[PDB]
RNA sequence: UAAGGAACUCGGCAAAAUGACCCCGUAACUUCGGGAGAAGGGGUGCUCUUUAGGGUUAACGCCCAGAAGAGCCGCAGUGAAUAGGCCCAAGCGACUGUUUAUCAAAAACACAGGUCUCUGCUAAACCGUAAGGUGAUGUAUAGGGGCUGACGCCUGCCCGGUG
RNA sequence: CAUUAGCUAGUUGGUAAGGUAACGGCUUACCAAGGCAACGAUGCAUAGCCGACCUGAGAGGGUGAUCGGCCACACUGGAACUGAGACACGGUCCAGACUCCUACGGGAGGCAGCAGUAGGGAAUCUUCCGCAAUGGGCGAAAGCCUGACGGAGCAACGCCGCGUGAGUGAUGAAGGUCUUCGGAUCGUAAAACUCUGUUAUUAGGGAAGAACAUAUGUGUAAGUAACUGUGCACAUCUUGACGGUACCUAAUCAGAAAGCCACGGCUAACUACGUGCCAGCAGCCGCGGUAAUACGUAGGUGGCAAGCGUUAUCCGGAAUUAUUGGGCGUAAAGCGCGCGUAGGCGGUUUUUUAAGUCUGAUGUGAAAGCCCACGGCUCAACCGUGGAGGGUCAUUGGAAACUGGAAAACUUGAGUGCAGAAGAGGAAAGUGGAAUUCCAUGUGUAGCGGUGAAAUGCGCAGAGAUAUGGAGGAACACCAGUGGCGAAGGCGACUUUCUGGUCUGUAACUGACGCUGAUGUGCGAAAGCGUGGGGAUCAAACAGGAUUAGAUACCCUGGUAGUCCACGCCGUAAACGAUGAGUGCUAAGUGUUAGGGGGGCCCCUUAGUGCUGCAGCUAACGCAUUAAGCACUCCGCCUGGGGAGUACGACCGCAAGGUUGAAACUCAAAGGAAUUGACGGGGACCCGCACAAGCGGUGGAGCAUGUGGUUUAAUUCGAAGCAACGCG
RNA sequence: GCCGUCGAAGGUGGGACAAAUGAUUGGGGUGAAGUCGUAACAAGGUAGCCGUAUCGGAAGGUGCGGCUGGAUCACCUCCUU
């Protein structure tokens, strides 16, 4: 635009949605009120733990757990990894980054943490997937 | 309607040059007169011809083109507009093309170039740039 | 009339409660008029100080009203009589009005507004056997009859039958 | 944040009085009606502010941990007392909510001080030592207090530095992994000899931080009658939490000291095995369906390394809000068009001013930070010094070109005057001709009408046709054109009356009076609505009759609103040149409309309207003096596709509905132009036993054969449209 | 000691705003190659699109106005060589 149009009207950039929401929210039981806290993690428990069919080009029965986290967000959280001990009632922590397949999975279980044990057979990457030096 | 005559002057200039036209006129003014000077005695255009009429006299410019055709004068730019006026100090007068092209500064000196402007250390409105 | 306050009852029937004036506040909803006194709060006695106001005027004086203070007294000061209970929501009817004098006042009848139809003027329609009238000393923007019933949005399909 | 537009009533000013350290509606009376607001009053939500920190080339964007400056607060809320200073964190009174004691009448408490506990959370530490130094309170001082502070404890939480070994040594042992079975690779890696002690262990030394204060003496100065005493000058004595801690010196040992992630492309690093669209991986492109360098594992490789990855958030890359540094013909984007207010911008000359602009000088922009230099820790991190830098800063000189202000002057811009020109520009009222429909008659006889074929339908109660006449409504053939006029929408029969705009020529007048234009205010095709008229034609819808498998559609027959008029309302269109307005410049050629001047013709020229076409622009198509080129001013608009022009709110409207206008959620595309094919019930030209003329055959029966199916002990296996089925 | 001006907390009342929840009810998005038609892209079976109104199980059709972001065809009109 001419130089007065943008002194009238200052350019406006455009505003950034960030992914996974229920990380960026805490939680106030004593005002019983929403804040805002930017956390890397949070924990929450399973309320339910099941399987889901991925999206249409790929075929797999995927693992994931709807989580209750520490604010009153219900999400659902993917399980990496071949074997999980995780049923109802089972406090778990979720970090970010969705499945591209999974509609509806924003988040991640991190394996080898507060009730998830890690991945029984993994050597290489031990890392990510929980599980500790083999001896 | 006409809002910078000199914009108007510096743009004749480039459209006679697009075509190569030997000569071109235009409505003068004292400001006018002096770019057209400075432009002489820089040598990007061979001479200035300025003839009295009843109102506003003819400025009338012979462009200068080299062994090849070779346009002298490459390109015209306005820098002060009236809808943005741009003034400089003498510490950060611009370099047209590394000092291969003049950038016509109006100061309290007179309308100068910018090479010799820093040596009067002296800053004004930044007319155009002339490479 | 102790305490309780619709537990009575088919139903708050009856009774009780508000009520005057002054000041402040007043929602949804609306056809923009209203709703509305909506709701909901506060004051009113007496004496003194003070001192605006305009009314007749020659002025005294006579009337009728204001404001600010300082007191006084009772349980209570529109100290008696007279003077709206209110709010939320459904039907029904637009409304003011009119009806069974003497068991029914309403949701029934009117209504303003619509529509259909008839009627050309000795009009149609009506009272009379007729003469005479009404309509009207009116003339299709008038008159009679049917139906519906402010306003807003609308009013589908069927002409076999019957008129 | 405007989907927060009107906010206040001590409010705003004045006059008095009071009281405040002090001015002041600070408070109270009385006057007046004032005050703020699209330059965002008010309201809502959020937030301590800054030096500074992160990021970026910069412009910018994000942030406000530790350190320093300011502010505010001390369980929540009011108040004052003492005091120089408080309306007071470890002070007082009251109220409240809690927690505790009580002989029930009454009492006590406040870690957002340092530790520490419970709770919340993904997450953040010892209930330590000392006043040895620096600072503070009190005291003449010695001293006392100091959870300030100086130090220790814990945590890879970060930055920096050093390690975990080196020289020679077969890139051959033995072992893994592949293998083309020959070998290759781990690999100088390993033994193997020498070698060091950074580290570690033990066993001896062992700083600085210490300057003091006081006390003691010695002189000096001032004041002294004099002395004490005080200030100053000197030298003596003293003391350390850290701490026997840095650090150094001897022996001793390669011994006690590496892991994490990747290896499909972005992106450095490939093989084998297991699985087989499963298990699983994934930031995107995507991988995985018996031969995955993409999954899991094993070797090897590569990147880092006491760290390595993942997650969370910010900047960058992103020119993806484009001031630097983007666009609006077709990709998103020019408001449907005028008239116009604020604002923004503005023709030439002279004089002046100096607000901007430029150039100095002062004061300040604390310190600590960034950068540069220098010095000290063995280096570095770190520390300390000196510069530098940092402002829309304030005061004060100087310059006068530009922008701004003031005073003069000028016509080209813009307008007015005069002489001409054309026009379906608009409004009102009249006047016509052709045609359609209907009605009345005369003639007239069996059909009319319609389709691809029909039929419904109108007729025989005389239709259609033909002739005459009448009634009524609507629109104006020929003229008529890349013609004209209008801002756009739009405007065609003729006449008259009002009335708008435009063009040409002249140069008589004014001397910038101009452009654009948010809000605003008007106009604005059709359709639609209200009221009252009118109603010929055509007709949404509605009825039929057909076609189809169905046909609430195209075809036919009728037919209502509407189509017409007068008032209002509506305010939308592919309202398009899909192209905002103004100004100037930039090759040509050739038309047409309306004028002008020169020599029917030629030349020149002004304003429109067209078609080709240069430079130039564009992704291309294309535009091109009627730009989409080159420039300047102003406004409107856009920031991936859906959800969605949908909520919701507001405003407008009788209604229909119009304007403004999101989000949750979802995908990695959506889209423009052009290219190659393929499809077209999509046409023109040709060919072909494709059609026609045909002569001249099957599908009915019995048998044979091959199949399918059934059955069987098995009825062996393949062929399944043309191109399997007397096929192998 | 009394009372009186201000006065926190408290009480009463009518409004404003914001969240949560509510029988039931609307459209959207996703999915399992579920059923009826075939509306647009080829003149897409009847050019399309825009505005508007009225009807229809549904895409839609039709009525009026406008555009080419339409074929073929009959030719304009210029250009053109």
């Amino acid at each position: 635009p001419t130089i007065n149009q943008l002194v009238r009207k200052p350019r406006q950039s455009k505003i950034k949605k960030s992914d996974s929401p229920a990380l960026n929210k805490g939680f106030n039981s004593k005002k019983k009120k929403f804040t805002d806290l930017n956390s890397p993690q949070k924990r929450g428990v399973c309320t339910r733990v099941g399987t889901m069919t991925p999206k249409k080009p790929n075929s797999a029965l995927r693992k994931y757990a709807r989580v209750r986290l520490s604010n009153n967000i219900e999400i659902n959280a993917y399980i990496p990894g071949i074997g999980h001990n995780l049923q109802e009632h089972s406090v778990v922590l979720v970090r970010g980054g969705r499945v591209k397949d999974l509609p509806g999975v924003r988040y991640h279980i991190v394996r080898g943490a507060l009730d998830t044990s890690g991945v029984d057979g993994r050597r290489q990457g031990r890392s990510l997937y929980g599980t500790k030096k083999p001896k | 309607t006409m809002t910078d005559p000199i914009a108007d002057m510096l743009t004749r200039v480039r459209n006679a040059n697009m075509v190569r036209h030997e000569k071109l006129e235009l409505p003068a003014s004292n400001i006018k007169k002096e770019i057209a000077e400075i432009l002489k005695s820089e040598g990007f255009i061979k001479n200035v011809e300025y003839v009295e009429d009843d109102k506003q006299g003819v400025l009338r410019l012979f462009l200068k083109y080299g062994q090849n055709d070779e346009r002298v004068i490459t390109g015209l730019k306005r820098i002060s507009k009236p809808g943005l006026r741009v003034y400089a100090k003498a510490s950060e007068m611009p370099k047209v093309l590394n000092g291969l092209g003049i950038a016509l500064v109006s100061t309290s000196e007179g309308v100068i170039t910018d090479k010799e402007a820093r040596k009067r250390n002296v800053g004004g409105e930044i007319i155009a740039y002339v490479w």
